[PDB]
RNA sequence: AAGGUAAGUAUCGUUCCA
RNA sequence: ACUCUGGUUUCUCUUCAGAUCGCAUAAAUCUUUCGCCUUUUACUAAAGAUUUCCGUGGAGAGGAACAACUCUGAGUCUU
């Protein structure tokens, strides 16, 4: 096979051994659930649902949450899209736009909102009949693959 | 005492009221609101665990979500027979 | 797929501390030499 | 007073999740920096029996 | 060339920028010598295969030694199974290439609606 | 550190501030404890004297005096903040932020070379002065 | 993601808030 | 072939975890060693030591559901 899967296989087997030398046993806990004082709390409730409701649920929470963020200091030239990209309004001018910035970490769960957003809208698409089950799982790979 | 579910669209009536801030129902109580937010990316994680299956039309799945619909997660961990598993893969 | 879930749960407590710093009411934030004088 | 209820709610779920390994953790810092405390002597009671002649 | 680049070996031995793509200088099956650069595939008994390579490829790429080795040992009374069994392989899997075939040399009639799908994306 | 005069809420400030027309109010606010405060607070010690004529040093702890955290952005551990005549004197640093120099530093003349362009460009009636160093780096190699 | 805010003086609009 | 025998499933709470907790595998912090080296925030890629995270096993306790259909060892194992 061509080069550019040899050296594929060497760096699969390369995290391989890695993970399998840098393993530790883990350590003991006191096994605290997360969503059973959850479920303890009166501020959650349980429900079947279908997946694809759970996905566009999740995704106008998350982008509730990223606009509060964004209208935290009520900075209004700063928006997002239901993409989870954020643009500008208006042509920045550079002390609005040094006033309005965010660390790596508002940047990242921007971005894997927009990973999950996607996949959520790919599983709609197929709902919707808009692609094919084959055509869905493409898009899926090609979504986790690049 | 018990943890029962409730009807399926009891959380539909909350997404809708719940689409913006500009929402007259919530404007005061915000410290109940606001204060799960800090566990979204946490539920970015159990659906994308809980992700719907090639052979699986509809995955039903329970769903733990927020008295004021600000957060829903996936309640459960898709446990599978590994067996199975590879060989519906190898379809 | 199941590789971006073990980023996942990587980077929960992560993004699950610092939302929690920046949401809350409350906001929190070459010394050898500068420790033993 | 419902708000301070909610805070506190979930700040008291918040430190029920923190005691997955709390109660190993503090102990292992607390046996460790004795094990430190050994070499590296504290400097109050390095000066602690001049501070007693003062 | 060989001789040169082992004898090399042998004195080897004795004395920002974000790119997803790998390098190629990472290759380390790059080997002097035959018996490394051409090892000798698993031939498996014949009816081992790997997993993730189509089956029937990997038959007709097959080296075909145990192939004449079995028409060697093989008697004729314990032949009729073998080519019986070939013979219906080849059939139902004949029924595959026909019932599912492309709908370049479908008919209308044959065409079906999943063929109506593959005509219309094309 | 401790040798510094201390301010111990929120009104001993702001008249420390306004007690003043003629120098440079130097308010390091942190925490003394620190050891980055600890570094600085040195420092603003070895020149207290020398600075006496343009220039006055008091401290705070913003756990004591927590009235300015929001407003001066008081989130790094330690915080120097200029004022001359009841304006906050911005000073062009190296680093993005020009408001404050939120990093606790090693020399003795670099800090009065600061405090004396402060005054110089405030005698003037400026409010933004600009540094003689540049700490987009560290100069270190 | 940054290390890229010139500091000001004016009337006008708005809004919360006392 | 007579007996007594007597539940599994499910949801929690509390601890203990030896073991591939996990036939899977992430992130963060710190200390060294390189690489880079222009400052943070990202890194670099190995080592060591930690922590959180997604999970797990066991034991016990408390409810709920099959709590009452059973069932198991024991026995004198009775033509």
């Amino acid at each position: 096979q061509p080069v550019k899967v040899r050296v594929s296989y060497q760096k699969l087997l390369k995290y391989y051994v890695l993970n399998a030398l840098k393993h530790r046993p883990p350590k003991a806990q006191k096994k605290r659930y997360l969503f059973r004082s959850f479920k303890a709390t009166k501020f959650f409730q349980s429900t079947k649902l279908d997946w694809v409701e759970v996905g566009l649920q999740v995704c106008r929470q998350g982008y509730n949450m990223l606009n509060l963020l964004i209208h935290r200091k009520n900075l209004n030239y700063l928006h997002l899209d239901y993409n989870f990209n954020l643009k500008p309004v208006k042509t920045l001018t550079t002390k609005e736009r040094k006033k309005s910035r965010f660390g790596n970490a508002f940047h990242l769960c921007r971005e894997v909102l927009r990973l999950t957003k996607l996949v959520v809208d790919s599983h709609v698409q197929y709902r919707l009949g808009n692609v094919d089950a084959f055509q869905l799982a493409d898009g899926l790979q090609y979504i986790f693959a690049h | 005492a018990q943890k029962e579910d409730m009807p399926p669209e009891h959380v539909r009536k909350i997404i809708r009221d719940h689409g913006d801030m500009t929402n007259r129902k919530f404007r005061h109580d915000k410290r109940v609101y606001l204060g799960a937010l800090k566990y979204m990316p946490h539920a970015v994680l159990k659906l994308l665990e809980n992700m719907p299956m090639p052979w699986e039309q509809i995955r039903d799945v329970p769903v733990l979500y927020h008295i004021t619909g600000a957060i829903s997660f996936v309640n459960e961990i898709p446990w599978v027979i590994e067996p199975v598993y590879i060989s519906q893969w190898g379809s | 797929w199941r590789v971006w879930l073990f980023f996942m749960r990587g980077i929960t407590p992560l993004l699950e501390r610092w939302l929690g710093n920046l949401l809350a009411r409350q906001f929190e934030g070459q010394r050898v030499e500068s420790h033993f004088d | 007073k419902d708000d301070e209820e909610a805070d506190a709610i979930y700040a008291a779920l918040d430190k029920r999740m923190d005691e997955r390994r709390k109660e190993r953790r503090e102990q292992r810092e607390k046996e460790e920096i004795e094990k430190y405390r050994m070499e590296r002597p504290k400097i109050q009671q390095q000066f602690s029996d001049l501070k007693r002649k003062l | 060339k060989d001789k040169s680049k082992e004898l090399h070996a042998i004195k080897e031995r004795y004395l920002r920028k974000f790119v997803f793509e790998w390098d190629a200088s990472e290759d380390t099956s790059i080997d002097y010598n035959p018996l490394y650069k051409e090892r000798h595939q698993v031939q498996l008994l014949g009816r081992g295969f790997i997993a993730g390579i189509d089956l029937k490829q990997q038959k007709r790429e097959q080296s075909r030694f145990y192939g004449d080795l079995m028409e060697k040992r093989r008697t004729l009374e314990e032949k009729e199974q073998e080519e019986a069994r070939l013979r219906k392989l080849r059939k139902k899997e004949a029924k595959q290439r026909w019932d599912d075939r492309h709908w370049s040399q479908k008919k209308l009639d044959e065409m079906t609606d999943r063929d109506w799908r593959i005509f219309r994306e094309d | 550190s401790y040798m510094l005069p201390h301010l111990h809420n929120g009104w001993q400030v702001d008249q420390a501030i306004l007690s003043e027309e003629d120098r440079v109010v130097v308010i390091r606010f942190g925490h003394d404890w620190d050891p980055t405060c600890m570094k600085m607070d040195e420092v603003l010690y070895s020149i207290a004297e020398k600075v006496k004529n343009f220039a006055v040093i008091y401290l705070v702890d913003i756990t004591e005096v927590p009235d300015f955290n929001k407003m001066y952005e008081l989130y790094d551990p330690c915080t120097v903040m200029f004022f001359f005549r009841n304006k906050h004197i911005m000073i062009d640093l190296g680093t993005g932020n020009n408001n404050k120099i939120n990093w606790a530093m090693e020399d003795k003349q670099e800090m009065v070379d600061i405090i004396e362009t402060v005054y110089r460009g405030a005698r003037k009636g400026r409010g933004l002065v600009v540094s003689p160093k540049d700490y987009s780096t560290k100069y270190r190699y």
